[PDB]
RNA sequence: GUUCGCGAAGUAACCCUUCGUGGACAUUUGGUCAAUUUGAAACAAUACAGAGAUGAUCAGCAGUUCCCCUGCAUAAGGAUGAACCGUUUUACAAAGAGAUUUA
């Protein structure tokens, strides 16, 4: 099917976006692969100094 | 429909009518599950329970007249 | 991305059969009716001079992860609805498979934006994992109240008449009807019988039945219509005392009748849910009784 | 045909006869926006219908047969249509025809052409789900309906019975003495959906009754759409026939992978 | 209707634009009714604009003489500061309604020449270009704010209120930087755990 | 759309309520439209919405500058002359109606009655007839395809003996001095010094 | 309906009327929307409580939040706007002793 889309003329006083309000969403988080956190190996020792 | 102003009322010969008595019905009723809920506490007090207790005595009384009517 | 949106999601059989169809794209138009989130709705018409606008009611991304179209709802392939889709996967996979949908605001919008397919979606727009399942249909089709006081109502029902020709009544009493067989079911297998089809325009028929008490009764108007139930069933079962009963002929299922010859009305066959359990408990005896 | 194509769809009410557009006062000040009353206690706010379907009398010819409309009016199930043979709408009970021509529209929205939602309503009244193909009215408040007219238990029934015959084809009725409720069962979705409308806030008075000059003054009956039915005698006829149901749809469905190969 | 939109039901708007409550209101029914500048500057205007052209009704029902016509617009615009109360909402307007003060000195002591004290004069042709120049600069003003407010009304309010650092709060948003500087450089030093 | 209580309204009373923004502008061209003192009644070219929400007044006021002064001119000598020989001048109340009474609809009051006569001076006819015939006119000249391009009106040309007669009628309020040596220091010049 | 032709009848004398017939002119509105209860504003009232840092009485300003409300607002106010004031166990080892087992 060879479909043409056109727009609507909108009424200038009707609000456009009739959809569109001041809403809030959490988003989740697409975590496909893990990131190797590649830190390195370990003067480690430590008094009670700190 | 209202009926705040008028008392519960202990008194039942004033209103002839049964179907405003329906209403009135619910009025008592209403003050029943209050109450009731108000009998079961964590600190248990007899004063309240006690009060609660006497006003539970007066109500059967009322539903015992209610059913002495009909 | 607001300036890179899918295109939508739309059977064929919505966009019917002409060939070029004149579309209208509204950037946030309405609402989708899952994740309750705006979107572009897109709206047409099958020809020019129809006269019903077909909207679409979902998202894009509400009519991916469901792979359905926008429009119907129904799924991209095979074209039946998601309920049935899920409930065809579940027999050849042997484990249910269902897409769940939150009933809670913040859980609409959460389950929407995340990017995987639900329920049968990951069977359905793969063609290689949605043909095999199909071959695997294919071998599935390889397969193919003792205490209870009865005693005022049984009076009433007939129980120990015939069914001949001779008596001209109205009423009928048909019992052994199941739990099944719908109250459609025994009124259009009458009217086929007759020919009296479109019955409910002239009330040539009344029937009530109670599903119940596997009993019920059906009441003609006009008595000379009767005979013409009589006379058009064939087959009959004789008691072996006598008192030879008709057989209406439901798939797979016998109704038996009695010609009633008053008018049963409602409340015959009991007047409480408890009182008639107990009378198709009272009828299955003579129905062995009957047959056996 | 002959009753129904023979005739016109005539005018149940007149345009001067229908109903005021403001409701019935229950609060001080009027509300412009949403068409209601404000400074107000509270109401029940439900009322017996004035108007009813009289189905064999109203139904007719409309000018949507002519068009090729697929949705029923509204208003004529109320028994409030005030075009009559002028109406873009049906004014016929939905026939197997009529069905027939709804089947690719049903799915999402009802015989009436109004949009079904994801989920229910909370008190389970409106239009619809779309996931459910719910086919069972809970016909609910016989008590307002009635009159408070005590009616025995059968006879509450066999009025359920008589009314909603009218309005299609009927798989079976259940009255529950206890509950003081029916539940209604149709063949198809659409006669469900046209009898819900047709028989929300009427009553059951039958003007042969002493009442018939106070039905006015009730409370109306509710039809709602039902849940699903808890015994096992027939949750085990709903797996049976989505069993039928299932079968039926995988001969439809080899048929489409035999021409596709 | 928008009054009525927000539930404010008891504030009665009469048809001379004068907002009124019709009852004593709770504390919080008159935190919701408080409405702000671009609904009373926008019910100015048209307080303004019904009584210019309730004039001309009295002119054309008879009730009025075309003298009194001419008379009447040359009083609304000479006093608006006491006839509207535009003054409230939108305090610039008092140049415009100074220079309808002063053009009317212009004005009176050249009509009035040879003449009594009295009110017939009707010129009122420079007081109308004051408001006209008025209405001029209003319009982008009122635009952005009425739209503001019925977006407001259609949409709500946006979440993502990020307040800009000020005066009141400058002693507390410096505290928050402050902390998060020392907490950084301490949690550098620590060798682990 | 008096009494919008029906559903079918739903859409309309967005449509009001979004056509707030643009009211100041609908009060702009209606306050420069309105009719001069000379005038009983004057038809103007309108915008509306369809469903009633809005309704501006789509013209713009353009007079001839010379003919427009000597308009103004006149109705300053026939205010004066009226202000000397009236016994008493009943200056009208406002506001013109109470707040009660709803603005009365125009077709059952206004639109059924004789207007009245407006300020006109009797225009002697000796010394003002290239004038007189044409003076208080809506629209002065506006079908004469010589003194101006169309009706369009734009562009006006004047003869002689016409342009002589305007001066004559604008003496209260032209500018009587024709020497630049009177604004020596009180120029604009000077005023930004 | 108009106009350009064509044919026939009558009046005419090639013009008019009449009805037969070709062209030309003009060519697809509207709805995301149906008219009181069942697809959704909200206050008010009744009842029950009753304003943070406290020993008591008084100003506030922030922060976190999948709460917002007034407002033109990135100003400000909403009790310092509210909610915050609870519940709290394993990244766990290394040394040194008496009872009960095991085979
Ligand atoms: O009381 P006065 O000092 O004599 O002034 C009045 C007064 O104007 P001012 O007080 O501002 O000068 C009048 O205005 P109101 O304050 O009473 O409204 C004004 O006439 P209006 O009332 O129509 O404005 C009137 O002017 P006149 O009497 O010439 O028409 C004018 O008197 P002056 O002529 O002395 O300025
Ligand atoms: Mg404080
Ligand atoms: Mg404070
Ligand atoms: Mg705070
Ligand atoms: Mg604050
Ligand atoms: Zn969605
Ligand atoms: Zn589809
Ligand atoms: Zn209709």
């Amino acid at each position: 099917h060879h479909i043409e889309v056109v727009s609507k003329q909108m009424d200038p006083l009707l609000p456009r976006f009739v959809g569109k309000k001041a809403r809030k969403v959490v988003a989740p988080t697409e975590n496909d692969e893990v990131v190797p956190v590649l830190h390195m190996d370990g003067g480690e020792a430590d008094p009670n100094e700190w | 429909k209202d009926y705040s102003r008028y008392q519960r009322p202990r008194n039942v010969s004033k209103v002839k009518s049964i179907k405003e008595a329906n209403e009135w019905k619910r009025q008592v009723s209403k003050e029943i599950k209050q109450k009731s809920t108000r009998i079961y506490d964590p600190s248990l007090n007899e004063m309240q329970i006690a009060e609660l207790n006497d006003e539970l005595n007066n109500l059967f009384k009322e539903w015992k007249r209610w059913q002495w009517h009909i | 991305d607001e300036i890179n949106e899918p295109p939508p999601n739309i059977c064929e059989q919505c966009l019917g059969d002409e060939a070029n169809i004149r579309m209208t794209k509204i950037p946030q138009g309405s609402e989708c009716k899952i994740c309750t989130l705006p979107f572009t709705l897109y709206h047409f018409k099958t020809s020019k001079r129809s006269n019903n606008i077909i909207k679409t009611l979902i998202c894009v991304r509400c009519a991916t992860q469901r792979n359905i179209c926008q429009c119907c709802m129904l799924d991209s392939r095979w074209h039946i609805p998601i309920q049935l889709r899920d409930h065809l996967i579940s027999l050849v996979n042997e484990e249910n498979v269902m897409t769940e949908e939150a009933k809670n605001d913040m859980m609409k919008r959460f389950l929407s934006l995340k990017n995987v397919k639900l329920g049968g979606a990951q069977i359905t727009s793969d063609p290689s994992e949605a043909d095999n399942i199909v071959d695997k249909l294919k071998n599935i089709l390889l397969r193919a109240y003792a205490s209870v006081d009865i005693s005022h109502i049984l009076k009433k029902l007939p129980l120990n008449e015939s069914f001949l020709k001779n008596p001209s009544t109205k009423s009928f009493f048909l019992y052994n009807i199941d739990a099944s067989i719908p109250e459609w079911k025994i009124t259009d297998t009458v009217s086929q019988l007759l020919g009296i089809k479109k019955w409910k325009d002239g009330n040539s028929l009344s029937l009530i039945v109670n599903h119940k008490a596997k009993c019920g009764g059906l009441r003609f108007q006009s008595s000379e219509l009767g005979e013409r139930f009589v006379s058009k069933i064939s087959e009959t079962l004789v008691t072996p005392k006598g008192l030879k009963r008709g057989v209406l002929l439901i798939d797979r299922f016998r109704i038996f009748i009695i010609p009633w010859s008053s008018g049963f009305s409602a409340a015959s066959f009991g007047t409480n849910t408890a009182e008639n359990i107990k009378l198709s408990l009272s009828l299955n005896k003579l129905i062995q009784l009957e047959l056996g | 045909m002959t009753s129904w194509r023979d005739k016109s769809a005539k005018v149940q009410v007149k345009e001067s006869e229908l109903p005021s557009s403001i409701p019935a006062q229950t609060g001080l000040t009027f509300n412009i926006w949403y068409n209601k009353w404000s400074q107000g206690f509270a109401g029940n706010t439900r009322f017996v219908s004035p108007f009813a379907l009289q189905p064999q009398l109203h139904s007719g010819k409309t000018r949507g047969d002519n068009d090729g409309q697929l949705f029923f009016c509204l208003f004529f199930a109320k028994g409030m249509c005030c075009l009559g043979p002028k109406c873009e709408y049906l004014h016929h009970i939905p026939d197997e025809e009529d069905i027939g021509k709804l089947a690719l529209r049903t799915e999402v929205l009802d015989c009436f052409g109004r949009e079904k939602f994801a989920d229910y309503r909370e008190d389970m009244g409106g239009i619809g789900s779309f996931r459910k193909k719910n086919k069972t009215l809970y016909v609910g408040g016989i008590d307002g309906a009635l009159n408070s007219k005590h009616l025995k238990p059968a006879q509450i029934e066999s009025r359920i019975r008589f009314v909603f015959s009218r309005l299609g084809d009927i798989d079976r009725i259940r009255y529950v003495e206890s509950k003081n409720c029916g539940f209604v069962k149709f063949k198809y979705q659409a006669n469900a959906e046209f009898a819900k409308e047709a028989m929300s806030n009427q009553t059951l008075l039958l003007p042969s009754d002493k009442e018939w000059d106070d039905r006015r003054e009730g409370t109306g009956l509710l039809v709602k759409w039902a849940n699903e039915d808890p015994d096992p005698a027939a949750q085990k006829r709903l797996q049976e026939e989505l069993k039928l149901e299932s079968l039926n749809m995988m001969v439809h469905l080899i048929n489409n992978n035999t021409n596709s190969a | 209707l928008l009054i009525h939109r927000k539930g404010l039901t008891y504030l009665h708007l009469d048809y001379n634009f004068n907002l009124k409550p019709t009852k004593t209101l709770t504390t919080k029914e008159r935190k919701k009714s408080r409405l702000g500048n671009s609904f009373h500057l926008m019910r100015e205007l048209l307080k303004m604009m019904k009584l210019i052209v309730d004039t001309h009704v009295q002119f054309r029902l008879g009730n009025v003489d075309a003298f009194q016509l001419a008379d009447g617009i040359h009083y609304i615009l000479n006093h608006i500061g006491q006839l509207t109360g535009i003054y409230r909402y939108k305090y610039k307007v008092m140049h415009q309604i100074r220079a309808c003060k002063d053009l009317k000195h212009i004005i009176y002591y050249k009509f009035n020449k040879n003449l009594g004290k009295g009110p017939g004069c009707g010129f009122w042709q420079p007081a109308w270009r004051v408001w006209l120049n008025f209405l001029r600069g209003t319009i982008p003003l009122l635009e952005r704010y009425i739209g503001n407010l019925i977006t407001r009304q259609f949409e709500g309010r946006s979440n993502e209120i990020v307040k800009t650092t000020t005066k009141q709060r400058l002693d507390a948003y410096y505290d928050l930087e402050l902390r998060n500087s020392v907490m950084d450089d301490i949690l550098e030093m620590m060798p682990e755990s | 759309h008096s009494d919008m209580a029906s559903k079918m309204y739903n859409t309309d009373k967005k449509a009001f309520l979004g056509a707030l923004k643009y009211l100041p502008h609908a009060i702009l061209k209606l306050l420069e439209n309105m009719p001069h003192p000379w005038e009983q009644a004057k038809e103007v070219k309108v915008l509306y919405h369809t469903s009633g929400a809005i309704t501006f007044v789509n013209e713009t006021p353009r007079v001839i500058e010379p003919v427009y002064t000597a308009q103004w001119s006149a109705t300053w000598i026939a205010m004066r002359r009226e202000k000397r020989d009236r016994t008493h001048f009943k200056r009208m109340r406002f506001p013109p109606f109470d707040d009660d009474e709803p603005p009365l609809s125009y077709e059952q009051h206004i639109e059924n009655i004789e207007p009245l006569d407006p300020i006109n001076l009797p225009l002697d006819s000796q010394d003002d007839e290239y004038v007189k015939d044409w003076l208080y006119d809506s629209r002065p000249l506006e079908e004469d395809s010589k003194k101006v391009n169309g009706t369009s009106y734009k562009k006006w040309s004047f003869d002689l003996p016409e342009m002589s007669n305007l001066y004559r009628l604008s003496t209260p309020l032209r500018d009587e001095v024709t020497d630049k040596n009177y604004y020596y220091l009180f120029d604009k010049k000077s005023f930004f010094n």
